[PDB]
């Protein structure tokens, strides 16, 4: 099985969008080349970084789909037909912070949404992990389209760390594609009751 | 016009050659010329502002906007001062377009 | 300045004002607002171009170019059993808005407003506490891609307070 991943970001650094692509071994000559759906050339070939191929460019037509071969000299091993503005990968949250409000007696649970200052995809929902830093627990997720919420202190155990974490997915009616990366975890400390 | 897909075209607007318009716009704005009062009219008048080059803006056509409209269009449908002054124009057009049943 | 209330009129305020739609006969304003002129109301057609003329000031847009809808009728709050919150209104009779829900802690500050939007005519607010109440409000936002950038968004709604 050579079978491979693709994902997409829009508007990475600046109005340039941000193409990836791996393997599920050794990238033994191997290729990857995107025809179709761009601008102003015919294909492209992405660069390789140790496991992973990418392109940055702002030729995605982000519209109709594409095919991406992985290619030996001029043999297409495998290719995959796929929509760009469909793989959509969305940018982690930013500056993950909780702050204990004794007057509500809650968490306060605020963080930064880098999609709302850009262009295409702005808007994505937002996943809120959280767990006792120490021993096995099923982590409480919380489903936000918004960047503040809070967690009521009745609902955590007192004199213990917690981990939290948050993720984002696209939430768009053409834009589509996968959850972010988790954004570093933060730790923070309930009080006694 | 009559036999395109609109919702798709309207999508691929809304999300981004809408953007890629005002981007180019800039803020700057003028009046237009002539309206529509039917989805497929409007797409008519949109495509033929969009991809027929004008004196002044030869390079119109080949602008990023344009090229996603006509792969719109293709997919659905069976002097600076110049430039922004068509975008305006087009930019309105689709206005009438979302607005037309 | 000129605001197009609900697609239904057009509200000039500043002189005397003309206007028409299309390329007919200019008219004078139907019901001008008078001192005790101030300025004009005049009727909103779905299509062709108003041309307005005060020359001491000219525009010529559709009538929808300052579209300001009237603020949604009423607003619904639903607990769901997934510890959301369904917040629902009536849709407007025309198309291309989009609406912005606010809430708050009951306690908060008026610079405490969370915000959401979404199409219409309901969407879920997310992560909020069972025993804590919530204000909410809602206002319509024309869309910049339907009605352009010189369209503004209706008032709020008066608070809606879900225990």
């Amino acid at each position: 099985d050579h079978s491979f991943w693709c994902h997409s970001q829009l508007e990475v650094d600046g109005s340039q969008h941000l193409l990836t692509c791996a393997f599920n071994i050794n990238t033994a000559n191997l290729e990857f080349q995107i025809c179709g759906a761009l601008l102003r050339v015919k294909c492209l070939t992405l660069n390789k970084l140790q496991d992973i191929y990418f392109i940055k460019t702002s030729e995605f037509l982000l519209i109709g789909s594409s095919n991406i071969c992985v290619k030996l000299g001029q043999k297409n091993l495998t290719c995959k037909n796929m929509a760009i503005n469909t793989i959509v990968k969305a940018e982690a949250p930013s500056d993950l912070k909780v702050v204990y409000r004794k007057e509500a007696n809650d968490f306060l649970v605020t963080f930064n949404a880098p999609h709302l200052k850009k262009k295409y995809l702005k808007k994505v929902k937002h996943d809120v992990a959280y767990r006792p830093a120490r021993g096995e627990s099923n982590w409480t997720h919380v489903s936000l389209f918004h960047t503040r919420t809070t967690i009521p202190q009745r609902k955590l155990r007192p004199k213990a760390m917690y981990e939290i974490k948050v993720r984002s997915i696209p939430h768009n009616d053409y834009f589509k594609g996968f959850w972010s990366e988790w954004s570093p975890s933060s730790t923070f400390e309930t009080p006694e009751p | 016009f009559s036999n395109c897909n609109f919702t798709s075209i309207t999508k691929i607007y809304c999300n981004i050659i809408f953007h890629d318009l005002t981007g180019d716009l800039k803020g700057a704005k003028f009046e237009q010329i002539e309206d529509c009062e039917s989805k497929p009219a409007c797409l008519l008048k949109i495509e033929y502002y969009t991809l027929n080059p004008i004196p002044g803006c030869p390079s119109l056509p080949d602008k990023t906007f344009a090229r996603r409209t006509r792969e719109a269009l293709n997919d659905h449908c069976p002097v600076q001062n110049i430039c922004l002054q068509q975008t305006s124009q087009i930019l309105r057009l689709w206005y009438s377009f979302m607005q037309s049943p | 300045t000129v605001v197009c209330h609900d697609l239904e009129t057009v509200e000039v305020t500043w002189l005397s004002l003309e206007f028409r739609y299309g390329t007919g006969a200019l008219q004078p304003c139907p019901r001008y607002f008078l001192s005790g002129t101030s300025g004009c109301i005049l009727p909103a057609a779905r299509a062709g171009l108003l041309e307005l003329a005060l020359m001491v000031f000219k525009a010529r847009q559709r009538a929808s170019a300052w579209l300001k809808p009237r603020p949604p009728w009423q607003v619904t709050l639903l607990w769901t059993p997934d510890g959301d919150v369904t917040v629902s209104w009536p849709a407007h009779s025309y198309l291309g808005l989009d609406y912005e829900v606010q809430h708050r802690e009951s306690n908060d500050d008026e610079d405490a407003w969370q915000t959401t939007s979404g199409p219409c005519c309901d969407l879920t607010v997310g992560g909020l506490d069972p025993v804590r109440c919530y204000d909410f409000r809602v206002r319509a936002s024309p869309r910049a891609a339907h009605y352009g950038l010189e369209a503004q968004p209706s008032e709020w709604t008066a608070v809606t307070r879900l225990s």
